């Protein structure tokens, strides 16, 4: 019980954790809360320091843990991820768990070196500015004809998404060249530079290895994988052979929230991250600073203290009428997902003009859209195949 | 007679509705307070299903424990005491047929 | 041969780890493998898959009521 | 769980309810055959718990008073097992009015 | 449609997965395991033949779905995990989704290399024969020094698990000598000879080259780490270090079952792994032929053929006096958990012999047990610490 | 003469082989096929399961020869050139001796990588 001291304040350099506790019929809310900071570790040892309720919700209870700063090793997020939530997911003394949040001080931040490439960093290679991104998901000939006709039409890269290894009908380096020699006849056709996203994902790492050294050879653009079915671990062999080539960026009731994710991941690597509260963590991919929003999920504070920004990715499906929804949402730094290319681009290029005027262009998005059809005919097409529905039932 | 032994069972089942208590009890402070894991089996000698004697020993230290131990058995004997009717039928139907055979 | 009746003994353990026999089958061990041998093949709804189980079925079925149980079967 | 619970609950008082089948039984026959109480009597001291798995042993030696223990699950089963449901949240509802005062009686002590 | 066709028997060399599904109010049956064979791959398409319901619970049906072999790349657990089930849980119209089982074939599962180590090979390096393990859990002289005496009672190994990496208190090459001499000083003090099984963790994997090359120069035994926070490719480039060295072997409603999670470790790699159904996957990781038992979780029918055992760890808790519930169902191929170490070994010892003299050693295990503290004083303590709780109420 | 089973259907997975034999006088059909193989390998034996004959030919015979699947290595046609037919072109109890087919099992085929470039890649 001395895993419990209330008359404490957590220190400048402390590490600091949440937890949305929900115990057993009968169990205190004093004794859960030393049931998890306990647990965790083993002047060594967290102490649960608040123990806040929450309003009109199935019993919960926000547990505010402490470690200290000396607890853990410099640079390592399996570590962070794995001494602190150890064995505390197996208790039958609680029906659920969640951890909603961690606050790194500002003297451990800056032991990792984060992502490879920014929201500055970007530009560079890429061509695209103050604008956000496009990109759809794609025999072996075949399958390099249809990528060969996709970035002809605005798609600033494409994916070779679902899991396409080499399989006994397409081999894995009979479609590398296929989809690079589908981009030396698009680069110039259409005056922009374009990748095709393109796995690695091998049995070994050996493999693995062949799989990012042919890619890159000097032959081709920034080029990602996963990180699921695949670790902090297996992603950090790879993660640092953009640090000497600058090729792979993407990354592609009772759980761990996705902000902790993301703060894992950050630090880790990547410069584009797929995934009030969907406003949060993409204030936490982008920000230096946020204060205390307890109605967002953002229950800490830490300043980020000069390290490199992420972008988001869309993750709602297909939204070729839905275009100034995402623009408004995501900003300017975010990624987005021949006929039916053309319409992407027109329709995301538009809207950015009238957001500069200073029209409204939340209480005004699909007239925007449906000026722009007056020049474009794949516009025509779309907005008459998405959705008009209504309720005026007053 | 009929109706006293019905009287007679529901004192006797009350008694094993404790246990399941007191197991999920015990169950559970094994990695919680592990200080509060090895002095349960103090009280629990002989005749774990007590209800108030432990309690009246417990007075003079701390007696928390108990008003979780009524409380384990809200949630129990209040769903197998409505479905109890099939509960014990259905087994009866399996002993009436492996002593059959 | 060795891992037949590494099975076998593996039959009769569960067989009496039982509390309760099974429908039409007694303490022999002819009873014990074509038990699981009948066991295991209610569940194909099949004719010509279940004859697999059915000729091992009725290669160790040692009383007369364990062997009408193999013939419900066919 | 609770089907954990509830399927373990379900054999404990079975094998009461074939107790006050064999306690039945008991009384019974000391008044018909005295012979065969005195000699159920002797059966019974042997601690072989497991009421439903204490019948089958019955049928080993004696197929037959076996059967008027089984008799009874379906005829002494159904006036002292279904009366269960209200008569056990009315002594719950008592052991929430025993315990509660000796809350009091240590704070009266207290007092 | 047609990808629900019941007119076709599964081919001998198919590819061949279940399903527990559970969809929305109204779904029909036929329609939700459509929604699953052809958004898992995109000749060349799984086909749901067989849709059996589930008896007496919550409106489950079993699907069987039957992809072709030509499909996957060779050799590839991470490819099988996701060209399966990559966005087949991203449904709103099922209420839950497990993956009970897969079936590989006999032409697939020889592709593989598998486990480096099984039931025959780990008994050449590791001394003990037809009898299971025993290891428990354990500054940085200190903590050399606790090591120093745990093995000293009869522990085949030990386990610095809970996570300790190199802290600014404990560094990593300090905790290495401190249990390497202290292995050197219980080798030949007790006449067989222990491991102490040590993290590999570290950020990159360069340094976790040296977290493993350091460990083993010729100087240590066979030392492991996990699969969580990593992955199947971040174990394969030190899983494959076994196969210079034979050095890393121990592994440490809606989802998907361990069985499933089991067949992909096995293929990958490991010779005991961490965890009617205990007993069901413990048939798989031992067994050559396993026969379709659907009261075991086995809906499927695959021989091994030919490939090495792994064996299990135990997964209760501590266990002093209950040892003889864990030798029956374990059996002899498994790995289980100074006066508290010297109770373990004896307990354990003990059963065994009145294994084979025939005592049924399941309604009798207590008093062999009981016979056994009359020539060892530390199972004269133990006996009386834990539980001999009954019910009597017949 | 347990390497004759002609009472034995050979397996999905077995390796399958044939042989065009021709024995010498007076040695018969079924002696000479027992000495193909056995003295190929040394469960773990192959047994020669047919003994169809040829028609209108001298005195030839077909024989069926079935070893196991376990009994070589993955990806090898050294050993398997060399475990089946090492000392059994020695005999002198036979006049003539052929290797006229071999069938791999679809479980053992795709251990093989094969041809790097075929009727597609060329």
């Amino acid at each position: 019980l001395t895993y419990y001291t209330p008359d404490y304040t957590p220190k400048d350099t402390d590490i600091l954790a949440a937890f949305r506790v929900t115990p057993q019929p009968g169990v205190p809310f004093e004794e859960a809360a030393a049931a998890v900071a306990a647990e965790s570790s083993t002047r060594y040892k967290g102490r649960c320091y608040d123990i806040e309720p929450v309003p009109g919700e199935d019993n919960q209870f926000i547990a505010y843990i402490a470690y200290p700063l000396d607890l853990f090793e410099e640079g390592s997020i399996t570590n962070v991820l794995t001494s602190i939530v150890g064995n505390v997911f197996g208790f039958k003394a609680l029906r659920a768990l969640r951890l909603e949040d961690i606050r790194f001080p500002v003297a451990y931040i800056k032991t990792f070196q984060g992502p490879p490439h920014g929201i500055q960093v970007e530009r560079d290679k890429l061509n695209k500015y103050g604008r956000p991104l496009l990109g759809c998901t794609i025999s072996a000939k075949n399958y390099g004809r249809a990528v060969y006709e996709c970035l002809r039409g605005g798609l600033d890269f494409t994916k070779d998404d679902e899991n396409i290894n080499s399989a006994p009908f397409q081999r894995w380096r009979d479609r590398f060249l296929f989809v690079a020699d589908a981009i030396t006849k698009a680069q110039a056709e259409t005056g922009e530079i374009k990748g095709h996203y393109l796995n690695v994902t091998a049995p070994t790492c050996e493999e693995m290895l062949k799989r990012a050294e042919y890619a890159k050879e000097l032959k081709q653009p920034i080029i990602m994988h996963d990180y699921l079915t695949a670790g902090f671990t297996a992603n950090t062999t790879l993660a640092r052979w953009c640090r000497d080539n600058g090729v792979l960026l993407h990354i592609h009731n009772h759980g761990i929230h996705f902000r902790v994710l993301a703060k894992a991941l950050r630090l880790s690597g990547g410069d584009h991250i797929h995934t009030g509260i969907t406003m949060g963590f993409v204030d936490l991919l982008r920000e230096n600073y946020v204060e205390q929003d307890k109605s967002r999920g953002i229950y800490f504070t830490q300043d980020w203290a000069s390290l490199p920004g992420v972008m988001a990715v869309a993750s709602g499906g297909i939204h070729v009428w839905h275009m100034p929804a995402l623009v408004e949402i995501f900003g300017d730094d975010s990624v987005l997902q021949a006929p039916g290319a053309t319409a992407n681009r027109v329709a995301l290029e538009a809207c950015v003009q009238a957001r500069n005027e200073g029209r409204n262009l939340a209480r005004e998005g699909n007239d925007v859209i449906r000026e722009a059809a007056k020049w474009s005919p794949e516009l025509a097409v779309a907005c008459e195949l998405w959705k008009e529905i209504k309720f005026e039932f007053e | 007679n009929l109706k006293q032994i019905a009287k007679d069972t529901a004192k006797t089942l009350q008694s094993y509705l404790t246990y399941q208590a007191l197991m999920t009890v015990l169950a559970q402070l094994g990695e919680t307070n592990p200080p509060l894991a090895l002095w349960l089996h103090t009280f629990s000698v002989g005749k774990v299903q007590d209800g108030e004697a432990y309690v009246k020993e417990l007075f003079r230290e701390q007696p928390d424990l108990a008003l979780r131990i009524m409380t384990v058995r809200e949630h129990i004997a209040e769903e197998v005491a409505e479905f109890l009717p099939e509960m014990v039928r259905s087994g009866i139907q399996q002993a009436n047929m492996e002593q059959r055979r | 041969d060795a891992d037949e009746a590494r099975e076998i003994a593996k039959a009769i353990k569960d067989f009496s780890r039982f509390r309760i026999l099974p429908e039409g089958f007694s303490n022999h061990p002819g009873d014990a493998v074509a038990y699981q041998a009948w066991k295991l093949a209610r569940q194909y709804s099949d004719l010509q898959e279940r004859s697999r189980l059915i000729a091992r079925g009725l290669r160790f079925a040692h009383s007369e009521t364990a062997r009408k149980q193999i013939e419900q079967l066919l």
